[PDB]
């Protein structure tokens, strides 16, 4: 009949192999799918998602584990708090869920979107320095130096919400640091302690590569 | 107004629940739906007496504060919200129009971190920004419909991200107040 | 952006259940098997896939002999054998693989078992809390063909792949200890962080 | 030569194949099909003819295993008889061919219709409820609540045969009553019992699937 | 007129068999075609005398009964009704123009329920709807032609479904009559 | 409605007969070998299918062995052997099949053998009463090749398919329990409803 010879390579089994096999119920007909809203067809749809971001690890304690949702801001060119800008590294960026995404994967690169949301009394008042340091730059020593790089000066008096979005990051990495640009201003009657929110994003151009379990 | 994942509901009148009081010791809230309106009201009626069951929702939250409290509320909708106890009582599992207390609002009684939830649909209540958020919900199932009495499709879950602060003096508990519209809802099987 | 599709992501077929016979067993289908998928299929709340499954069977010391085997499926509301010689294993609905275990592994395919549109992984309701009803895809069940006992010992081990993966209503993903296979119950009073901390 | 290898799942016998095999038999002509009449090609067709259902599966005792298919209507707002609308689960519905080849298979759904005939005097009158409740629905405490529901109201000194349409079934389940809506009024000379024959069926959307010895 | 699986039958008088006594302890009759025309007629006359043979037939049940009579006859064709004893004799088996009784009717003689019977060309005989059943039968068989003598192609039954009922003083017996006229009828090799 | 066809509905081979060698074993080829296979059969009148058998052989432990099998299929009409060195085995319009027990099974097909136009599992008549003639499918005979006495014993399974099958004239279905694979009688003193019963 028809020659043949068997390559080298046959009759192994490769798990990773995707050659079709015979089905078990030739004659079966599957439920036809409909439509069940949001559908989701790629991942990076679930990476471009804002999530909260425990910048605030400190604690461990069982019945305040809440607390690190977010870090506060209360009564001059001090610091705040200070992070990486390393998705996929231990720290901060495990709870959102393109830091857990991350770790389903061995290679990303991409641009980020770290957004802040002030959370304090509408008569409360201030500004507020978020510095981000390209890779290999050391935490600055003070609010001087602080602002000479990349920066955004935040006052919470006018607008509630700032976005820091990081240039370009790749699995040394980047800090993100915050100052007190002023002091905590208020009112008589209101609150003399606030908390800040980080939600941290993707932008578009995240991509992963070598999922790993 | 937030439409839960990009589709409006297809193929009727506001229902005000129980005002639930914010305070510094809060940890949250979660109500099942459609389970929240079977016990009440006209649509509730025909839940009870029907076999089958389809509908979207139209729920709106409310926080009535001065400009002297502070706080945040992350209100979102959770499909099939299953509890997870430390099995779950009845009163527990489908609280009526009046919720349930979360006691673990870090793993939101389901062993899910809270900080994830913004992939679900949902918004944010900001005291300083904004004191309302709106979402609507279509119908959410692996099967056209389903039984009203024995499956919720969703659960509201309003948790206090940064506790409630105020000064002395003011007052100390805030309201929440959750306006619910049924949409395109059906009915089949008359019992 | 090819990397990150939901076929890419839930391919690699990866080894569910192993199976001892030192003469028969019994192997509900349940992906949950595999000890890391779990985690993965709850980041969705509904899916629709075709499985591939693949049987390397072998003995403990993993040597090859000459014996002949019988794997049944048996579909869902089919009764299961409770003997070697019941009246289930020649019933022709349950479909049979004959293969000795010198020649390459067996590899079925079975599509969409379920009645609905959607495998879902969480019930928020009764049919007993949380028992998704109509999540059962059917049984795998094993035998040495032929009426006297087996001259070998037999380690079979079950590799499954999905094929054809949609799915649907992302939720958060699981950050605390599992405990039991059919509800998502925590250890409370052990309740831990999602990550490492800090001083800090 | 041509070069293949050989796949994972290779001299394996699925008894489920439908791979074309050798003739025993290459130069053999069977001989030709003749028309027979009467061909059936799908057992909906099969599905679709009216058969009797034993209401009455009261007896069993040898003699009278004949009186199974009829029940008995003689002589105000009582309960004749009640049975549910189950095709494939134990009771009157095994009797007919559609509730014995439910058994065959694992799923259906459709529509039932379920057939009465009356087979008392010419000369007898006399009016009956028959009630079908939805999915869910308990029994009626009276014929009051029944009437409530889907009802049709069946007189047979007009009309000899009445047909009630089961809406939907699928693999709870509903349920069938038959009440006295008025009391049996016969003339002298006529006999004082008499007998109703349930015919059921399944209309044209019933299918199955999952076919299960 | 029933029309037997939809087909007339294709390539000459009516016959008239002995009435059979209704009664309220009757359990059914059987007739096996064409045995129950070959030993009467000039029909018969050919069956006897010839090889092949294939025919239609066109079967006429009546039943002649008052007002006051009740009651519901299942007239059907079987084809290829094999008889099933508790071997049958030649009586039971190919009864003349005078059919045989039924012992067991639930189970027709065959091991199959009577409650089925109606996947099979029929009629219903009610008396107090109708008194007239007719049913035109192909030939039905996996040759062309067979023998009369030694096969029989159906067997007509007739079942009392409901019991016959009556006041006493009305007849207690109600004939029933069947007339039978062999339609495209063939015949060959004449013995 | 794809699901309810014929050859669905007849698909699905099964096991039908068992042969045991402790030289040679004739087997009359019949449907009813699979016991559950003849109510479904009987449900119609005439039939007219070609079929497909699949012969798995191995040892009573199920274990496979080195030896030579011959499986030789006697068309209707052909006289059967009597020995294991009958001049019928050497006959080549009887054809045979030489395999291996290590190679895959053995599969043949083997086509309408009735002089009639349909299988007809009911005769209403003579040719002794009900005795259908013109049913008869031919038969396999099973032998080990080789003049001595064989070394094993061996167990041979035989699988049979139906396909393009084609039906005419449904009749009901069989309620009582079957006595005799030729005639279709029952036990008359302990007859049985069709299904279950009630109080009310």
């Amino acid at each position: 009949g028809f020659p043949t010879e068997l390559k080298p390579g046959t009759n192994q089994f490769l798990t990773t192999d995707d050659g079709v096999s015979a089905p078990i119920l030739p004659n079966f007909h599957p439920t036809p799918c409909i439509h069940i809203p949001g559908e989701v067809r790629n991942l990076l749809e679930l990476c471009q998602v804002e999530t909260i971001l425990e910048v605030n690890n400190v604690p461990t304690n069982a019945t305040s584990l809440m607390e690190r949702l977010r870090f506060p801001v209360s009564a001059k060119g001090e610091l705040c708090a200070v992070f990486r800008a390393d998705p996929g590294r231990n720290g901060p960026w495990q709870s959102t869920l393109l830091g857990q995404l991350c770790g389903y994967y061995t290679q990303w690169s991409g641009s980020l979107e770290v957004t802040f949301m002030f959370t304090g009394s509408f008569m409360a008042t201030g500004k507020m320095l978020i510095a981000y340091t390209p890779p290999g730059g050391p935490l600055p020593k003070d609010r001087a130096t602080a602002m000479l790089g990349t920066h955004v000066i935040w006052d919470f008096g006018l607008q509630s919400s700032v976005t820091l979005v990081i240039p370009w990051i790749s699995n040394t990495t980047g800090l993100v640091s915050i100052w007190y640009q002023t002091n905590y201003v208020v009112p008589i009657g209101a609150p003399n302690t606030a908390y800040i929110i980080a939600l941290a994003a993707a932008q578009k151009n995240f991509t992963m590569k070598l999922c790993k379990d | 107004i937030i439409v839960g994942y990009g589709e409006w509901p297809s193929y009727n009148r506001f229902y005000t629940l129980d005002t639930k009081l914010w305070e510094k010791s809060s940890k949250g809230w979660y109500w099942k739906f459609p389970d929240v309106l079977t016990e009440t009201g006209v649509f509730g009626q025909n839940a009870q007496f029907h076999y089958l069951y389809r509908s979207g929702f139209c729920i709106h939250v409310q926080c009535n504060a001065s400009k002297f409290h502070q706080g945040a509320l992350l209100v979102a909708v959770l499909p099939e919200y299953v509890i997870g106890t430390v099995h779950p009582p009845y009163k527990q599992t489908q609280p009526g129009a009046d919720g349930f207390e979360l006691q673990h609002p870090y793993v939101l009684d389901a062993g899910i971190p809270i900080s994830q939830l913004t992939v679900c649909p949902h918004q944010w209540i900001n005291l300083r920004t904004n004191n309302c958020a709106t979402i609507i919900v279509p119908y959410i199932n692996a099967l056209p419909f389903d039984s009203a009495l024995n499956h919720c499709n969703f659960g509201l879950l309003v948790v206090p991200i940064s506790p409630l602060d105020y000064d002395q003096g003011a007052t100390p508990v805030i309201p929440i107040t959750i306006t619910l519209a049924p949409m395109c809802s059906e009915f089949a099987g008359l019992r | 952006t090819a990397e990150t599709t939901l076929d890419s992501f839930f391919s690699r077929a990866g080894l569910v259940g192993e199976i001892d016979l030192p003469g028969y067993a019994n192997w509900d289908i349940d992906i949950t098997g595999y000890a890391q998928m779990r985690r993965k299929v709850e980041l969705f709340t509904y899916m629709r896939f075709d499985a591939e499954f693949t049987f390397v069977a072998c003995t403990p010391t993993g040597e090859v002999v000459p014996q002949l085997l019988q794997y049944m499926f048996v579909p869902p509301g089919a009764p299961k054998p409770d003997s070697r010689e019941s009246l289930a294993w020649q019933t022709a609905t349950n479909p049979s693989v004959f293969v000795k275990l010198s020649d390459p592994p067996a590899q079925v395919s079975v599509p969409f078992m379920s009645p609905a549109s959607a495998y879902q992984w969480f019930y928020d309701g009764y049919p007993e809390y949380g028992a998704m009803p109509n999540n059962m895809m059917g049984t795998f069940s094993v035998r040495t063909v032929g009426t006297s006992k087996s001259k070998y010992p037999l380690v079979v081990r079950i590799y499954m792949r999905m094929k054809h993966v949609r799915a649907w209503i992302p939720r958060p993903m699981r950050n605390q200890n599992y405990l039991f296979k059919a509800n998502p119950n925590y250890a409370g009073n052990s309740i831990k962080p999602t990550g490492a901390s800090r001083t800090a």
